[PDB]
Formats: C-alpha cells, structure tokens, sequence
C-alpha cells in the first residue's frame, strides 16, 4: 500500500540524522585521549592481536581484516590510509605505529599498497592502553551485539595537546597544534600544584607549539589570543 | 571551544577517576584471594576426620553438604586468625553467621567446594608454609590499599 | 532448442531453454545479433530474452518466407549453440606429470 | 481446604487480570463464550449435537448440552469428587470465583445429581436427587454484582452472532439461543456452513452468478475450504479464520489466495483469447472488485505476531493454501462456461474504466540489442513501451546495481546506478551543473530537458520514480541531495505526484523451520516481547491460576516506554535512583508541608538504595527548608568514583509528566508477586525472585537455538530476496512525496542547504541539542 | 608392572598418583575406573583385529563409500546421444 | 585450511570475506589478494562448480556474464560436503610441511 508523507518532514528528519551522526562518531576528538572512534578500534585491534612493540611484525593485511571484520563497518582502503598517517615522523609529533617497509616520504611519494608491509605497535602507544583490563573504563556494543569495544581509553599521556587534531564536520571543524610532551608535564604539575593558576602563570611553561618538521614562529600575539579564548591566527615561515 | 586550562583540568579528572577505580578492583580481588586462604588453612589441621568423612560419602554432593553441617575447631591456626584486625580482610558480600564464632570455624558452600579440590601433594610439609607468607602479603596489600 | 508452430496463423518460433558449459549467454546474443545485421543469415526478424524465476527463455522470430530448419542448422553451424571440449587428463603422480 | 481459598482469594485481588473489562462488560460475555466452548468441545465428540442456551429474567444464564455427561467419580489424589476437581482446581475456575451462585447437575447413569456452589465454595458433596435416562450436563450461573459494574446485563446480538458464526464453521451442529425476559429462540442449523455462510453474507446485493465455487480438502495435517461469489457491487470482503479463530489483518493464507485467485484469472483471460479483443489488460485490484469470500484454515499449532492474534504467521500455509486454490479454480472455469463470462465481462469493464481516467501520453523507443537511441551506456532499459505502464529505480551502488538488475522483471522495469555522491545543485552554478557527467546521465535518461528553455514536462519516460538506498546514515544524504535536486529543478514533476521511496527491511529472524521479516527496531521490541510470552505461566502465588496473556502484554510494554523515558532523562538523574521510585509510595503534594513523613520518607528510600549496591558508592539524604509557604524539598546525595554531587527534589518536580507516569507504572506492580513465585514451562519449574528476574529468565529461555541477522546494505542480500521483499508489486509497501506549503519549503531548503553556514548551525544546535535535553 | 603379584610403578605414575583430589574417594569414583578399564579392553581388541586382516580393511572402505553414496547421492542432468 | 583453522563451519554464522582473504595472505599465501578473492568466488557460483565448495552470502555474479561484488560487501561459511574432504584431519593421517 502507498501512504503520503510531507517533503519537509522527511529533509529535516534526514539531515538531522545525519549532522549529529556525523557530529558525534565520525570527525570530532574526545577531550579525554584526543582520538577518534576509527584510530581507538585499530589500536584496540592491534592489543588484542598480540602485537607488541618487542616481537615480531605482522602484514597490514591480516590487521585491516580483523578491524573491518570485527569493529568498523565501512571500507578498507581508508582504514589502510589511517593507518598509514599514523606512522610517518613527518605528521605525528609522537609517532604510535612502528612501520617496515616503503610509507612514503616528505618528498611526497605515496605508501606503497597493503600487500608489502608490516606494522606492530610503538613503545609509546603501550601507555595509552595501561591496566585496561582492571575495570577502569566502560565498554559498549558493536554493529551486531557480538563483541564489545572501550568507550575510552584509560591513557597516562595528554595525547590532544602532544599530538592535536583536524577535522570537518557539519556546521562546526577544529585546528589543534602539536606541543611538546616535557612542557605539558611541567605545566599540568604546575596546575596540581596550584588548582586556581592564571593564563601567564601556565605560559611560564608552555611557550608555544612544537611542529614535527621544525621551521620559524612569526610573532607573538596570535599564540596569547588562541591560548586565552581558543581562536587566533600564526604564522609559519622556512628557515 | 575549550582553552588550554579547561585541557588540563580535564585530563586531571580522568587521572584521578582511573586510578580509584583500579584501587577498588585490586582491594576486592585481595579479599576474595584471602577467603579461600582461610578455608583452606583451616582444613590441614582437621585432615584425618575430613578424610574419614569424605571416605563414607558416596556422592561428591552428599560429601558438600556433610561439610558445611558443623563447626570446625581451629587448632593451631587461631594466631594468624587473630592476627588479623577485626574484618579488614571479610569479603563485603559475607553474611554475618559465617567465619568464626566462637573459636569455632564455620564454612560456606564454596570453601567446601574449594576443599574438595584440594590435591594430595599439598599434604607435604614445604607446601603448607607457603599460606602462612601468602596471607601476611596479602594483609599489608589490603592495608595499603585502604589507606 | 526446439519450434513451435501457431495453430492460427502458422507462424512459428524458435525457443532455447539450456546452453553448452562456460558459454556467456548477453555476449551470445550479441554476437547473434551483429551476425544479423550483415544478412550473414535470412529468417530473423525479432530478438529478445525473455528469462524470468521459472527458468531461461531466449525468443527468436521466424520470417514469413522460411522453414525454421534451415535456420536452426545455420545457427549451430555459426554461434555457439555447439562447442567443442576436448580432453587432455594429465595430473601429478609422485611428483611427477603424467 | 484453605490453599483452594487463597487461589480463589488472589485471584478475587484482581479481577480484571484474569478475565479483561469489567466497565465494558466484555468479560461478562466472555465467562459465557468460555462455558459455551468448553460444551461445545464436550459436543464435538457427542453422539447427538444439541446444545441449549436461554437468558432468563433474573440476571442468569442456564446453559444444557447433550454429550457424555462429566463423570461423578472420586479423586484418588484429593480424596473429593472429580466434578469438584474438575470445576475449581489450579477456565470454569475464574467464573465461579466471579459468581455468586453455580447450579451444578449431573444426569449420567440413569441418575440425576445436583449440587450447589457458593462463591467457588461449595456447600454439601454431590449426592443423588433423582433418576432419569439421558445423558448430559446443565450449568446455570449467577454472576457477582459487585465486582461486575455497569453493565449487569446480557444483549441477545451479541452471543446470536457468535452462535451463527459457530454454527458456520461447526458443520452438523445445532444450537438453539432463546431469552425468557422478553421471549425469543432462534434455532441454527446448517450442513454446508461455509456454502450457507456465502449466501447469507451474499443476500442484501444482487449476485450475477448463482454457481458458488467450493471445496474442501486436508494435505500435510492443513485443512482448506474456499468459498466465493461475484455480487455486481465495488467492494471487496474477505474472512479469514484459523481454528476457528478470526484474523481482522489476515495472513500468509491471505496472500497465497490473492496470488492464486490473480494467477488463474489472468491466464485463463489470456488463453480465451478475451484480452485481445479488447485493446486492455486487468490487474489484480480489478478481479476484487465485488467479492465475497471465507476461508477457513486448520491447523495443529498456529503461530501469531501478537497475544491478540489478528494475523498468523505460519510459512507452509501460504504455499498449502496457494496450492489448493491454483489446481481447482481453473476446473471451475470449464465446468461452467456460461458464468465465467459474467465475471470476465465485469472485469473488462472494471478495467476499461481505469484506462479512461489516464492522462494523454506518446509512445516512446525503448534501448535495445538492436539499437542504442543515443542513451547512456549504464542504463538497463525494459520492453514496455507506453511510459505510463513503466518504472525507473535509482540506486545507490554499483553492487546493489548489480543485485537489483539480475532479480527485476524485465518487462517493464529499469535500472539507473549511481556511482558516489552526487552534485550539490544548491551550492553550485549553472554551467557546473551541466558539465557534471552524473547529472548529464539522469537528465537525458529522464527525457524531459533543463534550462526552463526546453523543459517539457509532457515528454517524461516514466510515469514512477522510485529512489532506493541504504538504512543506515549515508543514504539519508544522498535521499535528500537526490529531493533538493527533483524539488529545485523540476518542480511539476513532484506536483503531479511521480516520485516514490522504497522500504527495505532491516532484521531476518528463523528458529528451523520457521522464519519472518523485521522492518525496524520497534518491530524487534514487540516480536522479542511476544516470543518470550509463549508457552508460559506466571503464578502470583503457588495455588493461583495463571494470568491473562493481553494484560502481560501491556504491563511489558508499559514498563519498556517507561524504560525509554527513564534512559532519556538520564543526564540531569542517576538511573538507580528513577528505579527505585517506582516500588515507592507516592510523595503527595499534601505532604510539603509536615516536614515529618519527608525526612521518613527520605531515609526508607536512602536505606533501599544503599541495601541493594554491587559497585563502589555510597548514598545520603538531607531536608531544606524553603521561606515561600514553607515548603521542605528533599535533596539526595551520591559519592560515586570519588566525587559528590547532590539533586534537589524540589517542587517542579513533584507535579511532573515524569513523575506521574512513575507513579502509574508503579500502582500495577506493587504486591503483584507473593513469596511463592514459581513460573512454570511445559515441563519444568522455576522460583521468581522479582517481576525482572523472571522476564530475563523468559527471554534468555527462549533466545535458545534463535538465528538473527542484520543486512548492512543492499549487497549483502541476495536478489531473490531483494526482489521478494522490495521490488514485487503484490507485497511491497512505500511512500508518496507531496508538498503541503510551498513558502515554508523554501525557507527549509535555503536554511539547510544554501552557503552560509551560520543559520545552519544554529538551526542544529537549537533543534537536536537543546531540545532533546528537555522534552517537556 | 606386576611381576609376582607386587606392582612396581614408574615416575609418570607417581606424578599422575600426587595429582589425585580429594574428591576421587567417594564410592563412585571407584567403580567409573572399572567401567572406563573394561570398555578400553573391548576398544583394544576391536583395533587389533583390523591391522592383522585385509578383508576386514576392505569393509571398513566399502561402508564408508556406501555411506557417502547414500548420504550425498543425486541425479543426472546431462542428456547422451548417439550421432 | 584458513576457512578450517578459523572454526567457520557449515552450522554456525557467516563471515566476512575480507577476514578470511586476510588471514590467508597473512600467514599461508605468500602473493597478490585479489587473485586470491577471485579464486574463493568461483568455489561458490552453482554454474562453475558440479558440488561447490564454499556457502555464499551476497551477490556473486550470475551466467548472464555479470562480476561479483568487491570484498567489503559478501560473506561465506564452508559447505556441509567440505568437511568430508577434512576427516580425521587431527589424527595424524597425513603429513605437515612449512
Ligand atoms: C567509483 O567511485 C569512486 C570514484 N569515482 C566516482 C566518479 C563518478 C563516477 C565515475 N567514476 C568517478 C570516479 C573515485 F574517484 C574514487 C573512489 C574511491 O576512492 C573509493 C574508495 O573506497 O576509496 C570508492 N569509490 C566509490 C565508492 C564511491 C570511488
Ligand atoms: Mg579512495
Ligand atoms: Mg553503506
Ligand atoms: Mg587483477
């Protein structure tokens, strides 16, 4: 049988729909660990594979698999891609994949297809997943009910600040810088300390950011705006 | 849209939040650990009625429930029992009637379980010294965990 | 295949229910198609598959001023309405071709 | 002796749980529908058939069959009479304990016996009165005028149309319906019931035919009897019954008797050479034009989507059913030819009439083998080559693509692939518009042209667009992209009503032999609720009888919108605390003032909560003191993971949607379950703790040897499927998009698709942000 | 083993004897041995008799077969003819 | 043997194809995958195999000449007659190499 239905009540259902799907689970970082839901699967997988940063490699192959397989519901060539970034020293500050083979270059050559490497987890990245298995973090279900997967992870490293973030989203994005891991320490020691510190008082020990591929800082003024309201403007120049 | 001290103060919380948490999970294990510590240290002082009254059971289930009929005397185990400060080291979930009484041990349905699985090359003298050391680590463990 | 004649009018066609092992059945009714765009055979008017759940049913039109025969035979002879297999059994035995 | 009182006791509690309506009075007709099966199931095997039925004056029903009479023995367990044991002993049980007085007579051995119920208690043992010849049982009762309400009263329609539909279906059987208030006896009594039903039901329109089809045969332990007729009307009436039980939504009987009954009239019309004759062709909607029919299935164990029956869900019927109907219906037809042109002639007519209500149109040149006519190469085009008898489906990928072109019926209908995501015509120019291929593609497969320079659209291909994708977030975008375009560019083609939206199912459910089709997650709720509520008695206590299905129905359904409301304010309350409320008594406004029943109040709910914790937090409770009418709202305090937080209860509260449905919820389920609790399968037994442990135990009890799978997109099915649940005409279900405003659309779709963004994010943040927190 | 009516055991013995529970010395677990012994017997006997004779290897395989036959057997849908 | 090792019988859920590729290139086939997914899909269309091999979920192709649909979108499980080809597998009736 037919039934009728109005267009306007079926754009605005869909288009919400979609806004806070895409809102809440696909582009935007928790402020928590400073990931996204794509890279907490492909590091939960990778855990619970076995494959730690002292034994031996694995093919991207076999990992893409059981990630597509068992956590994410979409394609394999973008997980590929995700995974790729996060083992360049070009694009992470701290890099959380241990990568043998061709990944490509600054040059901007591109990674050779999943077929011919290997990958295992980075030292650093063991910490990010420390005493998961004592109850400290809430689990959830996946697409089918079948297996169960962190809601957050129980991490010792400020990831946000140490690595930032970009992403698209609807109606709204974000732009976060790298810094470096000895300042932030300092800076959150010094906050514990103190618990009613200023603006000035925490640039004692933050002075700015720290990009992977070095450079020059030019000027002063957009890093105090961006610090103290959290939008502001800087510019990057070659040495 | 957040500032650099609203990062700091978010990521302390969570800090803070996990480690009481995994205090919490290591305290409950630590008492369940002890438990059976007890029931089966209290068992090597009895062992030659508790082998005369398995040996008549012909059932395991008739054997379970002869076990936890009638109090136990303690023997020579009433040091290390007292030793312990009031119920630091009492599972939260225990009812009242059970544990000692009176110089008197009583048992629950698992620790009978937990003794009839008992193997029989504990029975030697080196293998009964080791729950005397197990015990007193696991009470600065609970004391440790408290504080 | 077989053909069937209308009891009204005479006309008759041709209806194909089975085809011969790995022959692609839209790349033969291409090729019968372009086959009869160049008069390369006489007595094809119409051309269509009508397959549906209950099994394979490929139509072919005969013309007014043919025996449906003659057509058939020319089909065999021409399209992959006849294949040949031949057989050639050799597998390794102890490591060995044979 | 006394557990027998405390049944009856319990069962007296709660009436309307165990017989239905008591404002209503349907559950006074019910008592006497139960009485009348339970003698016409003694009847059936009866020597004679006979059954008497009188309403007498005084408020009172005196029901007498004419079967083997309930036998007077002695219980070898109980040590009592066995018509005792049969009448009250844990449905004739609710009835006594609803009335007052229960005359019970027993003539069996050429004796006559008589005893006497006092409100399920009987009086003196059964004893012999008097002697006699026949064989029976006579049962007169006198229904409680206290806990039955404004009704007290029996209506002769009523039970006369459940004894002649009986009379119907129960071929052989006599029943004889009389009322002394007034003075009345209707006698039933037919031979062909199901042909009798047909003409009864087929008397106040004219019929044009006075041959009835009918027959009845058994295959495979299922019963099947067809009966039908052509009256010259324009309706449509068809009744379905299964053990004698009527479905108002019919079922897969249902459907295997439409497609066979339009099976064999269209080929029967094709050979006859009739359709040709006449330059038209009749669907299925025009062969049910005026039509009257029964049919009558039996079966051992039918299984229903709901309690409340209304539609069987049994898979093998359809085929038995379709089977039955295709292989004599087309005998019928050279048995009697001069009424098969009657119908055919109506048909023709019915079909004529539709052609002519049609719009004007032009032949169009469909793509071939043997030409290309200049349209695109991904394209599958069909036969047909009238554009108002044809559709066109659009879909989302290259794999469904695929999917959808092996299993279509060629015909007369076509297939368009979309390859990624398509064009934003709202953001973009107009010369970027036409060098985009994708666009370029579904304009000249549509036909009508573009620029508002040429666009005919009287030259449309089809007459049906039909949008399919996803069920998941990613086709919203591309359902909404697609309607931006159609609404922007072609706005006649959306005002004349051509633009369709497909519904594929979600879930696929199977126990061995048994399978179905989910459409949604509320379907899943309600099909979960259901199977669990099979072949299972809940008993408040261990001498009660069990309860009524309907009303365990509602109580779970109940509780899960409660559930559902109680999740969605999870954000301003902890949700052990908005649990335990419901097992509360009700905090009155009245008591806003004594400050003392609050602070006892306020600690019962506080030692509750803190009785029952598994995790690590701990509770408290505190008393404020407001100056405004001095009001004393009680406030709670939590520790949980090392931090503190406190929730006033103050007064907005009290009086709230919330709270009264709490409150609700709450008055059906306080002292429901007694201390016994036992629930009890076909064969086993089992304690109750509390109303949820038991639903669990039930749920994961029927969970055993259970296949669900859930299709992530359309390339995970295969056509056959795809085909059967989407794309056939006879059992596809969608949707027809219109415009209602047509000033307030625009503002909607500038808002939501223009340039400028900030409109849009403040359109997001007040509609799913704000307002979902508070849905007051 | 015994020799003269005395068992003599080995050191996998012993180790298999240290790792008894308590739980075995009820009056059942006295006389599953038994049962478990016996079948084993008739088990070793049922074995010894295949490897000393080739017809009973032959049966062995012809009821295998037939019982694939039986269970996976269908028809023929290909259609021979003469020229 | 991968389909063997993984547990994925011929009673019990299906699972994704990409899975099963993986696994197999990852520890036992040292070559290219998409070989290798095309190898599996031909195991599992009634039109190639006499008695197949593989139980499939999706969309495979058909005789009409049309391609299955990519390793992210399909399933399979083994059939009830591949588990004759694996008897007794666990009883040393055959030899191992690297
Ligand atoms: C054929 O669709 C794609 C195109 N095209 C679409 C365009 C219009 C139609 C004619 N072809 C062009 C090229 C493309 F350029 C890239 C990708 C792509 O990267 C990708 C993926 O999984 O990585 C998946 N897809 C499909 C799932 C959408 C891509
Ligand atoms: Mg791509
Ligand atoms: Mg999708
Ligand atoms: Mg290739």
């Amino acid at each position: 049988e037919i039934t009728p239905v109005n267009i306007e009540e079926e754009l605005k259902s869909s288009y919400l729909d979609y806004a806070m799907s895409v809102i809440v689970g696909r582009a935007l970082p928790d402020v928590r660990d400073g990931l996204k839901p794509v890279h907490r699967r492909v590091l939960y997988a990778m855990n619970v594979l076995g494959n730690d940063w002292n034994k031996a490699y694995k093919k991207s192959a076999r990992v893409v698999g059981d990630v597509i397989g068992k956590y994410h519901p979409h394609g394999d060539s973008a997980v590929y891609d995700t995974i790729v970034r996060m083992a360049q020293p070009f694009s992470l500050r701290y890099m959380l994949v241990d990568g043998q083979g061709n990944f490509g270059s600054i040059d901007g050559d591109s990674a050779a297809a999943m077929r011919y490497t290997e990958i295992r987890l980075a030292k650093i990245a063991h910490e990010l997943m420390a005493d998961l298995e004592k109850e400290t973090v809430d689990f959830v279900d996946n697409y089918d009910g079948t297996e169960k997967i962190p809601d957050v992870m129980p991490t010792k490293i400020p990831n946000l600040l140490v690595n930032g973030s970009s992403g698209i989203a609807v109606g709204m994005a974000t732009n976060i810088p790298p810094h470096n891991l000895t300042e932030v320490i300092n800076g959150c020691l010094a906050y514990i300390d103190d618990e009613d510190i200023s603006i000035e008082g925490l640039m004692e020990h933050i002075p700015g950011p720290d990009f992977p591929t070095a450079a020059i800082i030019n000027g002063r003024r957009g890093i105090e705006e961006a610090y103290r309201t959290g939008r502001g403007k800087v510019y990057i120049r070659a040495r | 849209i957040m500032n650099l001290k609203d990062i700091i103060a978010a990521f302390v919380r969570h800090r803070r939040e996990v480690v009481t948490r995994r205090t919490i999970f290591e305290l409950r294990k630590a008492r369940d650990r002890a438990h059976i510590l007890e029931a089966l240290a209290v068992a090597l002082a009895n062992i030659d009625p508790i082998i005369e009254l398995i040996r008549h059971a012909p059932t395991p289930a008739e054997a379970k429930t002869a076990l936890v009929a009638n109090p136990w005397q303690l023997g020579n185990v009433a040091a290390m029992l007292e030793r312990a400060g009031d119920d630091a080291a009492r599972p939260e979930w225990l009812e009242p009637e059970f544990g000692v009484r009176d110089g008197l041990y009583y048992l629950t349905e698992q620790q009978a379980q937990a003794i009839l699985d008992l193997r029989l090359q504990k029975l030697t003298g080196l293998e009964h010294e080791k729950l005397l050391d197990e015990y007193k680590e696991l009470l600065d463990q609970i004391a440790e965990l408290l504080r | 295949a077989e053909v069937e004649v209308d009891a009204k009018t005479g006309r008759e066609t041709i209806i194909v229910h089975e085809i011969p092992y790995q022959v692609n059945k839209a790349r033969l009714i291409e090729k019968i198609a372009e086959l009869v765009k160049e008069k390369r055979v006489e007595g094809i008017s119409a051309l269509r598959d009508e397959s549906d759940k209950d099994g394979m049913r490929i139509v072919i039109e005969v013309k007014r001023d043919a025996v449906g025969e003659v057509v058939l035979n020319n089909l065999y002879s021409q399209t992959q309405l006849q294949v040949s297999f031949g057989i050639n059994m050799v597998a390794l035995h102890h490591g060995q071709p044979k | 002796s006394i557990k027998v009182l405390k049944g009856l006791d319990a069962v007296r509690k709660r009436p309307g749980m165990y017989i239905g309506d008591t404002d209503d009075g349907t559950g006074l007709h019910h008592m006497v529908f139960e009485v009348v099966d339970n003698a016409i199931d003694e009847a059936l095997a009866g020597h004679c058939k006979e059954i008497i039925v009188t309403i007498h004056a005084d408020n009172s029903v005196s029901v007498q069959d004419d079967g083997r009479g309930i036998p007077t023995g002695i219980h070898p367990e109980e040590g009592v009479s066995a018509a005792e044991v049969i009448m009250t002993v844990l449905g004739v049980s609710v009835v006594n304990a609803l009335s007052q007085k229960l005359e019970l007579v027993i003539q069996r051995e050429g004796k006559i016996h008589r005893q006497i119920y006092e409100h399920g208690v009987p009086q003196a043992p059964l004893a012999v009165t008097g002697e006699t010849e026949k064989t029976g049982t006579m049962v007169r009762f006198w229904p409680s005028l206290e806990t039955f309400t404004n009704v007290t009263e029996f209506e002769y329609e009523i039970l006369a149309k459940r004894l002649r539909e009986l009379s119907f279906l129960n071929s052989g059987v006599s029943i004889r319906l009389r009322d002394k208030r007034d003075g009345k006896e209707d006698h039933f009594h037919y031979e062909g019931g199901i042909k009798a039903f047909v003409e009864y039901l087929n008397k106040n329109k004219t019929p044009i035919h006075p041959n009835i089809f009918y027959f009845s045969t058994e295959k495979d332990g299922i019963g099947v009897e067809v009966a039908l007729q052509w009256n010259d009307g324009f309706q449509e009436n068809i009744y379905c019954f299964t053990n004698n039980i009527p479905q108002r939504d019919g079922g897969t009987h249902l459907a295997g008797f439409r497609a066979a009954m339009t099976r064999t009239l269209n080929a029967y019309m094709d050979k006859e050479g009739y359709s040709k004759k006449a330059k038209v062709s009749a669907t299925g909607d025009d062969a049910r034009e005026g039509l009257i029919a029964v049919v009558s299935v039996k079966v051992p164990d039918p299984k229903f989507s709901s309690q409340t029956k209304d539609k069987l869900v049994s898979s093998e019927v359809k085929s038995a059913v379709e089977q039955q109907m295709n292989e004599l219906l087309a005998e019928y037809l050279l048995e009697n030819p001069t009424d098969a042109k009657i119908v055919v002639g109506k048909i023709i007519d019915a079909a004529r009439a539709r052609e002519a209500a049609r719009r004007a149109r032009e032949m169009t040149r469909r793509k071939g083998a043997l030409d290309l006519a200049g349209l695109p190469g991904k394209l599958a085009d069909c036969q047909e080559r009238d554009p108002a008898l044809s559709e066109l489906y659009l879909v989302e990928g290259d794999s469904a693509g695929g999917s959808a072109k092996q299993g279509r019926n060629r015909k007369n209908q076509a297939i368009l692939p979309l390859k990624g995501k398509i064009l934003n015509v709202e953001k973009a120019r107009f010369d970027k518009m036409l060098s985009s291929q994708e666009v370029a593609t579904l304009i000249t497969a549509l036909g009508c042209g573009i620029g508002r320079d040429e666009y005919n659209p009287d030259k449309l291909r089809y007459h049906s667009i039909i949008i399919m994708t996803d069920a998941d977030v990613d086709g919203s975008h591309i359902r909404t992209l697609l309607l931006t375009f159609f609404y922007r560019q072609m706005p006649e083609i959306v005002e004349r009503g051509h633009v369709y939206i497909a519904q594929p199912p979600l879930y696929k459910v199977k126990k061995g032999k048994q399978e179905q089709y989910i459409k949604d997650d509320e379907a899943m709720d309600q099909y979960q609720i259901s199977i669990a509520l099979d072949g299972a008695t809940l008993h408040t206590n261990a001498s009660a009888p069990a309860l009524a299905g309907e009303a365990l129905e509602k109580l779970v359904s109940e509780y899960n919108a409660t559930q559902k409301m109680i999740n969605r304010m999870e954000r301003r309350y902890p949700k052990a605390m908005l649990k335990e409320l419901i097992y509360q008594p009700t905090l009155t406004e009245a008591d806003l003032s004594d400050e003392q029943t609050v602070t006892r109040w306020v600690n019962a709910l506080v030692s509750e909560l803190n009785d029952k914790e598994q995790h690590g937090s701990q509770w408290k409770f505190d008393v404020h003191t407001n100056a405004e009418q001095n009001l004393f709202e009680p406030i709670v305090r939590v520790r949980t993971h090392g931090v503190d937080t406190d929730y006033p209860l103050d007064h907005e509260f009290i009086t709230g949607g919330e709270y009264r449905r709490i409150c609700t919820l709450g008055e059906k389920l306080r002292g429901l379950l007694e201390e016994d609790a036992f629930i009890e399968r076909g064969e086993r037994r089992q304690p109750v703790a509390s109303f949820e442990q038991a639903l669990d135990w039930l749920v994961k009890e029927s969970r055993r040897g259970l296949s669900i799978q859930r299709y992530k997109g359309l390339g995970e099915m295969n056509p056959e499927q795809l085909w059967e649940t989407t794309m056939d005409p006879e059992s596809r279900r969608m949707l027809r998009v219109t415009v209602k405003d047509a000033i307030a659309a625009d503002q909607l779709f500038t808002t939501l698709m223009g340039d400028a963004v900030e409109p849009r994010r403040a359109f997001i943040e007040e509609n799913a942000l704000k307002a979902a927190n508070i849905d007051i | 083993g015994v020799r003269d009516g005395l068992y003599y055991l080995t050191e996998q013995q012993a180790q298999a004897i240290l790792d008894l529970r308590l739980q075995k010395l009820t009056g059942l677990e006295h006389e599953k041995l038994l049962d478990e012994y016996k079948e084993l017997l008739d088990q070793i006997a049922e074995l010894l008799r295949i490897l000393g004779s080739a017809d009973r290897l032959m049966e062995v395989i012809r009821e295998e077969l037939e019982l694939v036959r039986e269970q996976f057997g269908d028809k023929r849908r290909t259609e021979i003819t003469a020229n």
